[PDB]
């Protein structure tokens, strides 16, 4: 009765037949919405000579999985829990003006997966992106750096 | 660093005369439930620790797992009276994990 073998049951039960290659859409017609954000953690440096951008930010995503769904009532009232994120379909967000660093996600930490199917998934990540420098009003310039 | 780290896991418990009076033994940490605690205010985007050590598993359920780790953290550095001057650098660990509600951090 207690959590462990509720959760224990609920995860034997989620993982029978998934298969984390597929897109989790019931129809071929749904589209995946993925609320994306971001959430700086620092500005680790501004590079004006190389013309690039270091910042440390959180990758915060979120999903809908249809097959991650499950009701609380039957497993002891557990009504989220967490898994590895190589365990489940993630969309493959990468950083086009990548520069001297990775272009996707390589921390793969813990989703936090819900009873309704919805996953939250906030991995960290260090970007090093492209940014062309102006430096007419230097030291008084604004600079303005995408990703 | 050293990042001493201590929990009970009473899934992990054993009578020790029933073992020959073992009364602990190292398991792979890799292979039991670790709380995730890492340092946030890291520069250079490293969180985790260097090895993943062994942890040491008493007969009770009590682990006591002592990884090292190499960090690289940010501190406001004050110049005002270079070269005379302290600084005051700190270090902030959390659960990238699990919240406040699942795991409670302790100080030793
Ligand atoms: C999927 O949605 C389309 C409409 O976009 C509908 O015509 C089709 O019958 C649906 N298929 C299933 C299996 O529900
Ligand atoms: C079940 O869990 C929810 C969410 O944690 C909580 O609000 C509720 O009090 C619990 N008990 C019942 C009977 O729903
Ligand atoms: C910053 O650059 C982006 C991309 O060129 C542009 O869309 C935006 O308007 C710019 N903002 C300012 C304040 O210059
Ligand atoms: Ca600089």
């Amino acid at each position: 009765e207690t959590r462990a073998h509720a959760e224990e049951r609920l995860l034997k039960k989620l993982f029978s037949g998934y298969n984390k290659w597929s897109r989790p859409v019931a129809n071929i017609s749904d589209v995946v919405l993925v609320r994306f954000g971001l959430s700086i953690a620092q500005l680790i440096d501004v590079d004006e000579k190389n013309q690039m951008m270091t910042t440390n930010v959180w990758v915060k995503q979120e999903w809908h999985d249809y097959k991650l769904r499950w009701d609380p009532a039957d497993y002891e009232n557990v009504t989220s829990i967490r898994i590895p994120s190589e365990l489940i379909w993630r969309p493959d967000i990468v950083l086009y003006n990548n520069a001297d660093g990775d272009f996707a996600v390589t921390h793969l930490t813990k989703a936090h997966l819900f009873h309704d199917g919805r996953v939250q998934w906030t991995p960290p990540a260090i970007y090093k992106s492209s940014c062309s420098i102006d430096v007419t009003f230097f030291p008084f310039d604004q600079q303005n750096c995408t990703m | 660093v050293w990042l001493t780290q201590e929990w009970e896991d009473y899934r992990l418990t054993w009578k020790p005369e029933e073992f020959d009076n073992m009364k602990k033994v190292r398991l792979p940490s890799k292979h039991i439930w670790l709380p995730d605690v890492v340092l946030y205010n890291n520069a250079d985007g490293m969180y985790e620790v260097s090895f993943y050590s062994n942890a040491v598993v008493s007969y009770d359920g009590s682990i006591f797992w002592l990884p090292p780790a190499i960090y690289k953290s940010a501190c406001k550095i004050e110049v005002k009276h270079f070269p005379f001057d302290q600084q005051n650098c700190t270090m902030k660990f959390r659960s990238w994990t699990y919240d406040r509600t699942e795991i409670d951090l302790v100080l030793k």
